[PDB]
RNA sequence: UAAAGAUGAGACGCGUUUUAGAGCUAGAAAUAGCAAGUUAAAAUAAGGCUAGUCCGUUAUCAACUUGAAAAAGUGGCACCGAGUCGGUGCUU
């Protein structure tokens, strides 16, 4: 229904790089992957996948000195929706 | 009214055949229940029948493909370690470089950013393309120069480094001691002539780096190596061991004069366990020379990468690679203008055909290197001006693509060296560079050790590792988080094996110092020697084990025969000569360890103090577990006060492999308890006849017998059949055999049975192998004595299928009991007779059958024969003796007369023989059984035994089919599995009634053992309390014993127990039944039904294709864009009664078809199967009627014929052929014409019945016929054989009949096959359309065949 | 004569797919002639949930009943026959 051509390694490689919260939305409700061949996954999964890798990011940056001042913001967003799901 | 019932079983790889008897030997029959909607309601079946099931796989490609999963998982987190130091200063010179490199598969449509990866414009992209045409041009720039660069280069630089970062063999750094040519080539004569110190090769002015090391072709370096050795061979050992360093293919056979071919390449990805199967035949201390040449072999390969000098940059890789760059642009230049000037035709077949070998099939079409140059080549001879190209071309330095096959031979410190300088020339302008620069190198070289294993959380059944802490591990806090002494003690906890024999007992690495005791006196116990002066060829005494053990076994590395008769026998005890006997030229074992850690120590003190034991066992076992630098380091911490710093840093550098089979318990841990000794007492100094291990494991005289049996008791069943040592074959042979007799149990009333026969056949007679040995043994045997034999008659390993004929040249040409020569032209008129006669033990064997010209040569003795033969032909049979023919059995058993006949030792020796099952997976079988059925206890916390169980040999079952005539051809159907069950049952339960006091032998349990020697008698007509004259147990099924000298000694028609009288066998009554028994028409055979799984297609990744059916190999993409799954492989069908949509006018028009589910599909369609089917187009789907269909699942239609399903839309037979019992006996009769292994009377008598029996082959014909007719229901190929019958008829019947055999593959069971009438071939005739099926009668079975649900699916769909 | 026997951990290099590396001239077009090519990024069973620097091709598995699942239950006996199992009494 109008988002692109991609698949679960390509999904979370392909939201990883994002620099804020609105490029994350936006880069969000454009990729999907299907979880079988005629069922689409659901949106639990994908944001499973995103807390995954900004969860990564956001702590490897923290082994080191580096400033996350995003890649929290992220996470947080991603960890909001989440409980948003789950306590429903 | 009979209660008492047994059961045979025989287990097999893709069997179990199965019975139940009673005690007058009948299999009896029900009238079984069969439930489901059909209207029948009961059934008699038999209690016989056979599981089938196909094979079980290793887990061995699940491992492979595991491990490169995870590899790859682990290898995108480094670019995300790298990225993640990089993304801060990068997220300011480009926002969008890292979304660029992270989209870059997509079309130009999809992509949010712009298509150029790198820059963002077209102009910048032709610009980078123009200046850097490799990787290796940014590289070697960001190297050498000191310009301030783009950040963006120095990630591409980085990480191009770190995704490709080498292999991590070579340990700390690269120095002349481990990578250069010359010091490997040392080390592989050091280790050659370890190997081999008769023979030293010398290298004392061998400048092997300019030789191995020269831009040369490898024959020419070979050639040049080999001349400038000192008298070599160049297909010797060690020029096989140089051209495998090189990369050729050289061939070991003729170095180790094996049977077969052994071709070892080391490019070739099968050199692992092609070196295993050649450390399997050729010893297994030739490990560390096959090592020692492929250290050099990568040595000689990087130093053929790196063709550049270094003092001239600090990149010697991305400089030669660039050199390698430049030799492809002016042979590509001047291959074109060669090829426009004089061949103008074949420019487009080699310059722009890509599905050929030329330039465009080798970068555009995917050929390899090889395919161009042998295609290329005559291109290149026939042209003029191609003479460089071709001593490029024979030199593999044509036109080289820079990303080859042997760029696994870089080590990463090159990489790393180029890391460290681009990070030292780039940190003045970028800070966090130099912040970051041990961090970035510790991404490239950080490696997750062997002891850690996957750093799980608790949820992989394959990780061990304990946190020390609650962190994400990383490659800078792993020695933080990891707990590495726990994990490494986790680690030697999971990966060291139990003790077969004594569990919960670790098993000794194989490099222990007492598991080399242990062999060294294993072998030194059973070697004889024969004096002048001592004529009765004794054992070593124990005191001239020590001092032989402790002169030559710490003296040498080897020891062959000469040092003991030199050093010991002609020094030490001072003799002339001594033959030894009992050891073959040279020992097997060796103490290679002391010897090891004796040239690394050099303390002999420390060695043999022997108070020192567990230092040194700890020190094998740290060196034998661990492969890692720093834990090595850690463990032996604790004796490093007992060296000094150099012996303890060699000391480190030394790995061993390997894990043995005995623990150190059963070494020197239990004793015995009459004498109190260990096993390794007993192998030191024994007395007398000195017994060797497996004779004191199964000796009734000792403890050890006692205390294995009552140790081994091991928990649940899949551990039982998970620690047992078999393939996983037999495995599921076990574990149905349980599930079969927990079955039969349930169906006689829960009654368990009196007995349970097992016995475990094989299937191992693969080859000829053997054929191969019998050839080489006649050979060493006429070449040890000097004859005229192999000159006037040359051997070969296809004409010695006659036993008359091997026997004819091992007796040298010579009649044995006659002074007569013997014409090889007449072995149909010259009789074989047995020393030792079958009535006394079956033996068949070479060792015991001798050629002779009149079978009454042998004297009058109905015993072993006479003297005469022995003092005439004793120099004859010595002379055969040391050829390696005849052995000194044999020879003993031919002079049994001179010691004065047979003895009840002897005789006690021949039931000995007969009864024991001497292999341990049918004792381990019956001890599962045994603990299974037998559980309940008396008051005194012994066992009550309530099921005897017994395994018997194969040998006694397949004499009983042929001494009986119960013949067995394997090709006419599978009742085979159940009668040989059936033959366990009758012929164990005959023998545990007729001869209660040999029941320790063979019946699993702790048994009083009896005196075997008094129960046999002395005088021919004694027979009270004895059992037998005559020790051939298997006496009292005949009617006729015959002895040896022509008599015939009449048997009772009614045996009975010789003490309380029970009835056991009547031979008027009982071959009746047996005969009855294996003719009945009805047997249980089942195919077990098998869920597929396994990969989800052919798993090979193929272009764009623009096919409907190819499914994609991910989802979203569309397989006409990219490509995708060719076949996928269906897991278990089923059949669904719904209603689809017919057409355009879009009516509910109800089917009832038969959908296949595949492996990818299986878990999707068990979450929820109602949306499953129903997104696949199927409205109105019923819940309850959804029926698995798995493969095999059988089917029934009218006329009793009957179709297993194989696929989801392909079918198989499913019905069998009772042909009756005199066809049987007659194909086998007929069909092994010649080979009858009888006396030519009996034998004639036998040609007289397929003589006189004929028309059975017209009558077999109406068989097969008839049964083809009814269910086979192939007309034309059935035309197409009574054709092909009808223009034989004038034929021979030993090829007729042989045929016929090959005609009963149109009516089997399973899948259709071709098969060849002497004439025709027919073709298989598939059932390729399931559309019967669906009215047929679906028969779901349980493992015996006995309860079953029969469901009728023509009433499915109606409503 | 008997006796490894399977199972597990770490790491390279290719290979295969897309995509980036400006195609030029003649021609309305098909087509023809010429140029060039060696490398990189990503993916590598589909995917899963516990979100691990883990798991995803082994072993296990008739049907029905109770169970979330490891699991536990469900099927008269005897004689005379035998073409894939029939007939005959006996308690039901």
């Amino acid at each position: 229904d109008g988002k692109l051509v991609v698949s679960k390694a390509h999904f979370g490689n392909m939201i990883r790089n994002c620099q804020s919260v609105e490029d994350f939305k936006k880069s969000f409700e454009r990729l999907t992957y299907y979880s079988s061949e005629n069922r689409e996954s659901t949106v639990r999964q994908r944001l499973k996948i995103a807390e995954k890798e900004y969860n990564f990011k956001a702590g490897v940056k923290e082994d080191l000195e580096i400033k996350n001042t995003t890649d929290k913001e992220i996470l947080d967003y991603v960890r909001n929706e989440l409980s948003k799901i789950d306590s429903k | 009214m009979d209660k008492k019932y047994s059961i045979g079983l025989d287990i097999g790889t893709n069997s179990v055949g199965w019975a139940v008897i009673t005690d007058e030997y009948k299999v009896p029959s029900k009238k079984f229940k069969v439930l489901g909607n059909t209207d029948r309601h009961s059934i008699k079946k038999n209690l016989i029948g056979a599981l089938l099931f196909d094979s079980g796989e290793t887990a061995e490609a699940t491992r492979l493909k595991r491990t490169a999963r995870r590899r790859y998982t682990r290898r995108k987190n480094r670019i995300c370690y790298l990225q993640e130091i990089f993304s801060n200063e990068m997220a300011k010179v480009d926002d969008s470089f890292f979304h660029r490199l992270e989209e870059s598969f997509l079309v130009e449509e999809d992509k949010k950013h712009e298509r150029h990866p790198i820059f963002g414009n077209i102009v910048d992209e032709v610009a980078y393309h123009e200046k850097y045409p490799t990787i290796y041009h940014l590289r070697k720039k960001l190297v050498d120069s000191t310009d301030k660069a783009d950040l963006r280069l120095i990630y591409l630089a980085l990480a191009h480094m770190i995704k490709f970062r080498g292999h991590f063999l070579i340990e700390g750094d690269l120095n002349p001691d481990n990578s250069d040519v010359d010091k490997l080539f040392i080390q592989l004569v050091q280790t050659y002539n370890q190997l081999f110190e008769e023979n030293p090769i010398n290298a004392s002015g061998v400048d092997a780096k300019a030789i191995l090391s020269a831009r040369l072709s490898k024959s020419r370096r070979l050639e040049n190596l080999i001349a400038q050795l000192p008298g070599e061979k160049k297909n010797g050992l060690f020029g096989n061991l140089i051209a495998l360093s090189l990369g050729l293919t050289p061939n070991f056979k003729s170095n180790f004069d094996l049977a077969e071919d052994a071709k070892l390449q080391l490019s070739k990805d099968t050199y692992d366990d092609d070196l295993d199967n050649l450390l399997a035949q050729i010893g297994d201390q030739y490990a560390d020379l096959f090592l020692a040449a492929k250290n050099l072999s990568d040595a000689i390969l990087l130093s053929d990468i790196l063709r550049v000098n270094t003092e001239i940059t600090k990149a010697p890789l991305s400089a030669s690679m660039i050199k390698r760059y430049d030799e492809h642009h002016q042979d590509l230049t001047l291959l074109k203008a060669l090829v426009r000037q004089q061949l103008p035709e074949k420019y487009k077949e080699i310059f722009f055909d890509q599905s050929k070998n030329g330039y465009a099939g080798y970068i555009d079409g995917g050929a390899s290197q090889e395919e161009f140059y042998k295609f290329i080549k005559p291109i290149l001879e026939k042209m003029d001006g191609t003479e460089e190209l071709l001593v490029k071309l024979n030199r593999e330095d044509l036109l080289r693509k820079q990303r080859t096959f042997d760029n696994g031979s870089i080590p990463h410190q090159i990489h790393l060296g180029e890391l460290h300088a681009i990070l030292r020339r780039q940190e003045d302008f970028y800070p966090f560079l130099k912040d970051n620069r041990e961090k970035i190198e510790k991404i490239l070289t950080f490696r997750i050790p062997y002891y850690v294993g996957p750093l799980a959380r608790g949820n992989s059944r394959f990780a061990w590792m304990t946190r020390k802490s609650e962190e994400t591990i990383t490659p800078w806090n792993f020695e933080e988080v990891v707990d590495k002494g726990a994990s490494a003690q986790s680690f030697i906890e999971r990966m060291t094996n139990f003790d077969k024999n004594l569990p919960n007992e670790k098993v000794l690495p194989k490099h222990s110092l007492l598991y080399e005791y242990f062999t060294v006196y294993n072998e030194l116990t059973k070697v004889k020697y024969v004096t002048e002066g001592m004529r009765k060829p004794a054992f070593l005494s124990g005191e001239q084990k020590k001092a032989i053990v402790d002169l030559l076994f710490k003296t040498n590395r080897k020891v062959t025969v000469k040092q003991l008769k030199e050093d010991y026998f002609k020094k030490i005890e001072c003799f002339d000569s001594v033959e030894i006997s009992g050891v073959e030229d040279r020992f097997n074992a060796s103490l290679g360890t002391y010897h090891d850690l004796l040239k690394i120590i050099k303390d002999k003190d420390f060695l043999d103090n022997e108070e020192n034991e567990d230092i040194l066992e700890d020190i094998v076992l740290t060196l034998t577990l661990f492969e890692d630098r720093e834990m090595i380091e850690e463990r032996l911490k604790t004796y490093a006060h007992l060296f000094d710093d150099k012996v303890m840093k060699q000391l480190k550098r030394r790995r061993y492999t390997g894990w043995g089979r005995l623990s150190r318990k059963l070494i020197n841990g239990i004793r015995d308890k009459q004498s109190g000794k260990t096993i390794l007492d007993f192998l030191k100094s024994d007395g007398f006849a000195n017994r060797n291990f497996m004779q004191l494991i199964h000796d009734d005289s000792l403890t050890f017998k006692e205390d294995i049996q009552k140790a081994q008791v091991s928990d649940s069943l899949h551990e039982h059949i998970a620690n047992l040592a078999g393939s996983p074959a037999i495995k599921k042979g076990i574990l149905q055999t349980v599930k079969v007799v927990d079955e039969l149990v349930k169906v006689m009333g829960r009654h368990k049975p009196e007995n349970i026969v097992i016995e475990m056949a094989r299937e191992n007679q693969t080859t000829q192998k053997n054929s191969r040995e019998r050839m080489k043994r006649i050979e060493e045997g006429i070449k040890e004595l000097g004859s005229q034999i192999l000159k006037e008659h040359p051997v070969e390993n296809t004409q010695l299928q006659n036993e008359k004929l091997y026997l004819y040249y091992l007796q040298n040409g010579r009649d044995m009991y006659v002074d007569q020569e013997l014409d090889i032209n007449r072995l149909s008129d010259y009789d074989v007779d047995h020393i030792v006669p079958q009535s006394f033990l079956k033996d068949d064997s070479i060792d015991n059958k001798v050629l002779t010209r009149s079978d009454k040569n042998r004297g009058k003795s109905d015993n072993v024969p006479s003297e005469e033969v022995v003092k005439k032909m004793k120099n004859y049979w010595r002379q055969l003796l040391n050829a390696k023919l005849i052995t000194q059995r044999k020879f003993d058993n031919l002079t049994k007369a001179e010691r004065g006949g047979l003895s009840e030792l002897d005789k006690a020796g021949f039931i000995k023989r007969q009864l024991v099952e001497t292999r341990q997976i049918t004792k381990h079988v019956a001890q599962i059984l045994d603990s299974r059925m037998n559980t309940k206890y008396d008051e005194n916390d012994k066992l009550i035994r309530e099921v005897k169980v017994i395994t018997l040999k194969s040998k006694l079952v397949s004499d009983f089919r042929k001494d009986f005539q119960f013949y067995k051809v394997r090709e006419i159907n599978n009742y085979h599995h159940a009668h040989d069950a059936y033959l366990n049952a009758v012929v164990g339960t005959a023998l545990i009634k007729k001869y209660p006091k040999l029941e320790s032998e063979f019946v699993y349990g702790d048994y009083k053992v009896y005196d075997v020697r008094k129960m046999i008698a002395k005088s021919e007509q004694e027979i009270t309390a004895k059992y037998f004259f005559y020790s051939n147990i298997m006496n009292f099924f005949k009617t006729e014993i015959t002895l040896a000298n022509g008599e015939i000694r009449k048997r009772p028609l009614i045996e009975t127990n010789g003490e309380t009288g029970e009835i056991v066998w009547d031979k008027g009554r009982d071959f009746a039944t047996v005969r009855k028994v294996l003719s009945m028409p009805q047997v249980n055979i089942v195919k077990k039904t098998e869920v597929q799984t396994g990969g989800f297609s052919k798993e090979s990744i193929l272009p764009k294709r623009n096919s409907d059916k190819l499914i994609a190999r991910k989802k979203d993409w569309d397989p006409k864009k990219y490509g995708g799954f060719d076949s996928p492989t269906v897991a278990y069908s089923v059949l669904v009664v719904a209603k689809v949509e017919k057409g355009k006018s879009k009516k509910l028009k109800s089917v009832k078809e038969l959908l296949g589910i595949t492996i990818m599909e299986r878990s999707s369609f068990e979450k929820n199967p109602i949306d499953f089917l129903e997104a696949k187009g199927y409205k109105e789907v019923k819940k309850d009627l959804i029926i698995k269909l798995p493969k095999y699942s059988l089917f029934e239609l009218e006329n009793g014929r009957k179709r297993m399903l194989a696929s989801a839309g392909e079918l198989q037979k499913g019905n069998e052929l009772a042909l009756p019992s005199k066809y049987v006996n007659f194909l086998y009769l007929a069909s092994h014409y010649e080979k009858l292994k009888g006396s030519p009377e009996d034998n004639e008598q036998k040609q007289l019945f397929v003589e006189q029996h004929k028309h059975y082959l017209d009558e077999i014909i109406e068989q097969i016929s008839e049964f083809s007719k009814r269910v086979i229901l192939a007309d034309a190929n059935l035309d197409k054989v009574l054709s092909a019958y009808n223009k034989h008829r004038d034929k021979p019947i030993r090829e007729q009949a042989e045929n016929i055999i090959h005609l009963f593959t149109l009516t089997n069971l399973g899948a259709p096959a071709a098969f060849k009438y002497f004439d025709t071939t027919i073709d298989r005739k598939r059932y390729t359309s399931t559309k019967e099926v669906l009215d047929a009668t679906l028969i779901h079975q349980s493992i015996t065949g006995l309860y079953e649900t029969r469901i009728d699916l023509s009433q499915l769909g109606g409503d």
